[PDB]
């Protein structure tokens, strides 16, 4: 019984907590990979047009 | 008639030499073989002009074409013959019918009602849905939108509203105006044929943009329509409710023109105007003071990624009161329309409901109905975490409860027009699987004389 | 020209926008007003290149073109500060917007329609409170005019005036009419009721104190745990349906200051309708006047003209800065400043500049910082050295609820109150939708010493140990997620509930609630202490022995009364301190 | 003579731009003579041809082009400094600001300074006793050093600031710090606090304040440090004084920049901010230290509040690579209780090794702080894999460090904001610390110390 809760536990501070941070750190990052990446070309149009 | 083009580049246009052009004005480049393409000033200066042609650039001799303006920006002509009509994105007729004579034209992006005449929305809008019209009841002169994603049965919902939209107690009254945006052929021909099935074209207006149109006509077709709108609401005196979809493909057209322009790009690719374009969009709801009629708005679009903090219904949420959101969970199974009542809201709910309005325990139920599936759901969450055996004996039933309120309330099929007494009739028979001692939101006076 | 010569007249040479370039404008200056096109629409001068002019249009650029005239006022974004200024409606440039709809015929905001912002021909009575000869300086009172049956508006010298009143006299007049005259250096200079004052900079004060008296907005949540002081400014962040208006609204109900000033900075337009109607229906039952009657109301909605949301600011918080020199303690609401950001964006690419963060222009930071820093507790100019307080509330609306974005790290750079809106919160039907772990206030010390003082009980202590146990709460979560409730001790089970309690019986409450909508510093004390009294009888108990399923069993009755003893009159506080009693003597009872 | 023209071409924004110029020099210091009569001084940040281009510090509002005038005055922007200015507030320009007499300046100062000669560096090694045990045994601050507190908005950095400035001395000396104070673009309460806290220890009238506050005009935040460790240095290297200088916020100056920088339309580099931006933060930091054969020195505490509470943004991180450490404050550390709440995990002093030891504070500093460090971190680490594991899911010994991870935090590091520890307090507090541990896991300390020291 005491390592059915030991497990139990862990499958749950892996459900709950562990993925689902790495699920949307994973989604921040995308995102603010893609924010600088566009926000570059930005820099870059402008500095060709001056 | 100016024979001056200086410039082309991509989609935009340089015309010099000219006099009296005035900012967003609309143009008219008839071409060196007699074709014939509208265009809208984008940066007027000095004897030049930057314009952009909606059908595009290509195939146009400078030195042969010649430019027109035309002393006005885009404009819809507006008739009262407009009701079982249907248009394109640019009020132009495509279901072979006789052209309509405008009693006037009017500014599309129409004029700012202003706040101390504006009337809060008020009376009913009875949708045939029973998890709007009672939890989430529409208001007259509301905006209100619908949160769906990819899949998801938001057309169905769409027409279903569209056809059971009704006032009561009101004859020849009410209309709806019916806007698509960048939606497929076939896509559009299923409202289309829907409409004149059930005989909804004979009071509505219909505005359809196809996906392969131009992106400055997809994003003109919702303006066509409020237009079109108002002028049967505030100077006809009508009751009018506008629904459009898709409005993520109406983002995705102003985020493409805004690219076209080189502007800059804003967060996640989308325009740094792209709130205050949706509000000059939505806030186009609303009544008047003093006037009979109003415009209703029911915006229909599909959360990329069913991510709510993306822009387009992030955006749209701070602008809209309130929002009816579809989930995958109730579609895949079978709920219909797939209604999740607890993150959907109406925030004006209250201002068409109640005695003389809906019947007087509207509002009990409500809030009666929604807490206790509250508890059914997060009693559900709690049976298959801790197993059925964490569950105690109250907590049978709130469980029970919340399967029969997915499947008897809330799925009623795209094509069941539920009355509001019939609505809250049934409420009240879900409730009575509850045991009355536990019914803490509703008095006893009601209690007494609804419960079975 | 032809024989005669006028004004300076500017022609325009490109529209783009919001943005209008006007030649021939080499009399005009920099932060100045002028009438832009045939229909002579509000535009300020922001930059100037030779005889060239870059200038910012407040209203509609549409139909508008190169050739048309333009032409300056001569002074910058000024706001009309006089009697007949209180209850109204403004828009963003200050104009009536009542006015607005009978002078033109129209429920819809035409454009190019100059009106004056206050009524120029009401007759008010000047009473003049100083005598002749006196030696006057700016900020010194000549007088004052009853606006409302409560609130005084005090006739006050003009900055930049200094001298002695050679004639005054009370009796009716127009504010055009000379009230007053002074004997200045210069010469003898006219005094109406009336004067005007540049909305972009600060009124001036003798100095900025310390905003150490805690407001009572009569909102547990924040009165108790997140206080804001007079002269504090708070930052009110959070996701789209997390209820931030009725928040707003029960601070403009419920505050006990003199004078509200409300700011739809290109927000619904709906919640604009909705206060014009509902606040002159809000009477005080001891002043006998509605909240409307020390309200001014300032409205540019989201699909009103862009330029405008950042005017609108503006006007309100020097109308603000105005009624605080009379020595006020005012309440400056922004709903909501992103929106102010926005257009500060929208400008910035029109004027081919170069973003800093998010599009933002690189000034961002500053503009609201210089915002923020125009409210505080002050002395205010004159010989009388009267304090007046602007309490700043802003309303932030970060995308997807992000607080991460500019405009909410840049006002937590200079405000001290955080009162973060959660949108899970309002889900589960919890309002005020606060998030109390989250959230901050850097008063909470300070307001802590001035509750222990004026209470004469352990107030800051009692808040501590409610906050405590919140948070712990959260810890607890935590773990009954891993491992379930079961597995936690009678002591954690206990802090659960009595954190609960704290929860459902303290920190929610409902604004719509003739009782609830409102809670007295004394009632806030009698109910915090008797949640936290159920929590000490219940811990000491079980060091006796006791269990948790018992003594939770066995009060069923005693907990219950709690949960109402927010819905208790005022008039009758005994009804809740008497549960200490109850408590005590129940816990007695289980413990034997 | 004075220089001036009637020739202004264009407005825009804090940039002017004025034509038909001829003899002006590049950073030199100009008023703007508005047509109202009103004084605005600037700065020439580029001339070419006939034209210059000026930055005004006071902004351009309300300004006439065709009525107004520029005078150039021939040298670059200068300070008036005095021995006269020790208890005098300032503005950011280093104009007075608490109404009281007018200075007479011993001399005037370029407040770029000049950089000091490597050669003459006289390396900086006298322990500063702060009374914060999470500093001066872990992160030992030295007379002399470059250590800023690396903090966040609504963190208690202030509070810090004026303990260290409180309670900093050496060891067997009779000697205290003039104190230089610099406000960047804080706010009013920000600034009185300190303001008020100088006063209540008579520490004001030791001290030379500077402010630039909140409602000022934010290009004279650029100015404004420059004024401070003029002060400082002139105070130190001219007037054989002890300068603790503290400079807040860091961050309102590099968006300062910025702004100018956008102004400009330079070509941005990361979030807008200047590609200059390490060189210019530089001349300000490495402003600080001694100098071989003067008795005085310059001691620097800039602080910053980092953006999104994030170390990797430029101004941090640029900071960090120029200073000599920096002490972090985190807000999980504030929320716990932790006064001061100081990470000392990504703390760090560059400055420590040659400051302590024997006969500058004990022979068992270096070895304890080594093995607090190391335990700390093995401690945190258990700490965090038995919040989300359970108790029961962790080795015997490192429950234990886990044990000493939380008592480390309640007992070491958390002291108050009033408490002044010396060190030999402190150090005989970390052994207490180190008990707790087996003497096996003492990897990092010798058995010479552990014989002599351990309990």
């Amino acid at each position: 019984a005491e390592e059915i809760e030991k497990t139990r536990r862990r499958v749950n501070a892996l459900e709950y907590m562990t993925i689902p941070q790495l699920e949307e750190t994973i989604y921040y990052i995308k995102m603010k990979l893609e924010e600088n990446e566009r926000a570059e070309v930005t820099r870059l149009i402008k500095v060709k047009n001056m | 008639e100016y024979r001056t083009i200086k410039e082309v580049v991509g989609p935009l246009m340089a015309v010099e030499k000219v006099s009296g052009v005035k900012y967003e004005e609309l143009i008219e480049v008839r071409m060196q073989n007699g074709e014939i393409r509208r265009g809208q000033v984008l940066e007027v200066q000095e004897d030049k002009a930057m314009v952009q042609i909606f059908e595009g650039t290509s195939g146009i001799n400078l030195k042969n074409s010649s430019v027109r303006f035309l002393g006005h920006p885009l404009q819809l002509g507006v008739s009262e013959d407009m009701i079982g009509r249907v248009f394109d994105g640019l009020g132009r007729p495509k279901d072979n019918g006789p052209e309509i004579l405008p009693e006037k034209y009017l500014d599309i992006n129409g004029e700012v009602i202003n706040p101390i005449a504006r009337d809060y929305p008020d009376e009913f809008i009875q949708t045939g849905i029973s998890a709007i019209d009672h939890l989430n009841t529409l208001v007259r002169g509301q905006k209100l939108p619908v949160f769906s994603g990819s899949g998801l049965p938001h057309k169905e919902l769409a027409a279903q509203i569209a056809r059971q939209a009704t006032v009561l107690d009101s004859s020849d009254d009410f209309a709806v105006v019916f806007a698509a945006i960048g939606i497929t052929f076939e896509e559009a021909e299923f409202f289309m044929e829907d409409f004149r099935q059930t005989g909804a074209i004979d009071r509505s207006v219909m505005f359809m943009n196809l996906a392969n149109d131009p992106a400055i006509e997809r994003i003109a077709t919702p303006r066509m329509a409020l237009t079109a709108a108002e002028y049967l609401a505030y100077e006809k005196g009508m009751h009018v409710l506008v629904i459009m979809t898709d409005m993520t493909n109406y983002a995705e057209a102003l985020r493409e023109i805004s690219a076209a322009r080189r502007e800059v790009p804003g967060r996640r690719g989308y325009p740094g105007y792209l709130y205050t374009n949706l509000a000059t969009l939505f806030e186009r709801a609303g009544r008047i003071r003093g006037l009979k009629g109003s415009v209703t708005q029911i915006p229909i679009l599909t959360m990329p990624e069913d991510d709510k903090t993306h822009p387009i219904p992030d955006l749209t949420g701070y602008i809209t009161e309130g929002q009816i959101i579809l989930t995958r969970e109730l579609y895949k199974s079978g709920i219909q329309p797939p209604i999740d009542v607890l993150p959907s809201l109406s925030r004006l709910k209250d201002k068409g409901t109640g005695a003389g309005k809906t019947r007087e325990d509207h509002a009990a139920t409500m809030n009666q109905l929604f807490a206790a599936y509250a508890q059914g759901k997060q009693a559900k969450e709690l049976a298959v975490v801790l197993g059925e055996s964490a569950l105690s004996d109250i907590d049978k039933i709130y469980a029970k409860f919340a399967e029969r309120f997915e499947n008897e309330y809330v799925n009623q099929g795209f094509y069941t027009n539920r009355t509001i007494t019939e609505t809250l009739d049934l409420g009240w028979e879900l409730l009575a699987m509850l045991p009355r001692t536990e019914l803490k939101r509703i008095k006893d006076d009601l209690l007494d004389k609804y419960l079975p | 020209s032809s024989g005669s010569s006028g004004m300076q007249i500017g022609k325009i040479i490109k529209v783009s926008g919001p943005l209008v370039m006007a030649e021939n404008m080499s009399e005009a200056s920099i932060q100045d007003m002028c009438l832009v096109g045939d229909l002579g629409v509000i535009g300020e001068i922001i930059e100037m290149r030779q005889d060239v002019a870059s200038i910012q249009v407040y209203e509609e650029t549409s139909g508008i073109g190169p050739g048309e005239p333009v032409r300056s006022t001569g002074e910058a974004l000024s706001v009309e500060l006089g009697p007949g200024i209180i209850s109204q409606m403004f828009d963003g440039i200050q104009r009536p917007l009542d006015t607005f709809m009978e002078v033109t015929q129209s429920n819809f905001l035409g454009r190019g329609v100059q009106l004056p912002a206050l009524d120029h021909e009401k007759q008010w009575w000047f009473e003049a409170t100083i005598e002749e000869g006196t030696e006057v300086s700016a900020g010194d009172i000549i007088g004052y005019v009853d606006e409302t049956k409560i609130i005084q508006h005090k006739i006050m010298v003009p900055n930049g005036i200094k001298g002695t009143v050679q004639k005054i006299e009370s009796g009716s007049f127009t504010i055009d009419d000379p009230i007053c005259v002074i004997e200045t250096e210069q010469g003898l200079k006219e005094l109406t009721m009336m004067q005007k004052w540049p909305v972009r900079r600060g009124r001036p004060i003798k100095q900025k104190l310390n905003p150490d008296v805690p407001m009572i907005t009569g909102q547990r949540v924040i009165d108790t745990f997140f206080p804001v002081t007079k002269g504090g400014a708070a930052a009110v962040p959070g996701p789209f349906g997390a209820g931030k208006t009725v928040v707003q609204h029960q601070i403009a109900k419920w505050s006990d200051v003199d004078l509200v000033v409300y700011v739809g900075c290109g927000e619904r337009g709906n919640e604009m309708t909705d206060v014009v109607n509902e606040f002159p229906e809000l009477i005080d039952p001891n002043t006998g006047e509605s909240l409307m009657e020390r309200t001014v109301l300032i409205a540019n909605t989201s699909n009103m003209p862009v330029a405008a949301r950042e005017a609108s600011i503006y006007t309100g918080i020097t109308i603000a800065e105005y009624f605080r020199d009379m020595g006020y303690d005012v309440a400056i609401m922004a709903d909501s400043t992103s929106r102010w950001a926005e257009a500060l964006r929208e400008m910035s690419g029109r004027l081919e500049e170069m973003p800093g963060d998010e599009g933002y222009p690189a000034y961002l930071g500053s503009r609201l910082a210089e915002y923020y820093e125009r409210s505080g507790r002050v002395i205010a100019l004159g010989s009388d050295q009267r304090e007046g307080s602007i309490t700043a509330i802003s309303a932030v609306s970060p995308s997807g609820g992000d607080i991460s974005e500019p405009v909410t790290q840049n006002t937590l750079r200079v405000v001290k109150v955080f009162w973060g809106l959660d949108s899970s919160l309002a889900q589960k039907r919890h309002f005020p939708s606060i998030n109390w772990i989250q959230s901050y206030s850097l008063y909470s010390t300070e307001v802590g010493r001035y509750m222990d003082q004026i209470l004469q009980q352990d107030w800051s202590d009692m808040v501590t140990e409610g906050m405590r146990i919140l948070q712990e709460e959260e810890q607890l979560n935590e773990i009954v997620r891993l491992v379930g409730i079961d597995s936690l001790s009678d002591n954690d089970r206990l802090t659960l509930e009595v954190a609960k309690s704290i929860r459902e019986d303290y920190l929610q409450q409902n604004a719509f609630d003739d009782v609830d909508t409102f809670t007295s510093r004394e009632k806030q004390f009698n109910m915090l202490k008797v949640i936290l009294t159920f929590g000490k009888e219940a811990r000491k108990a079980l060091s006796l022995g006791a269990y948790f399923n018992e003594i939770m069993e066995g009060t069923v009755a005693v907990r219950e009364r709690i949960s109402r003893s927010k819905y208790i009159p005022e008039e009758e506080l005994a009804k809740i301190s008497s549960i200490n009693e109850e408590i005590k003597e129940t816990i007695q009872l289980i413990v034997s």
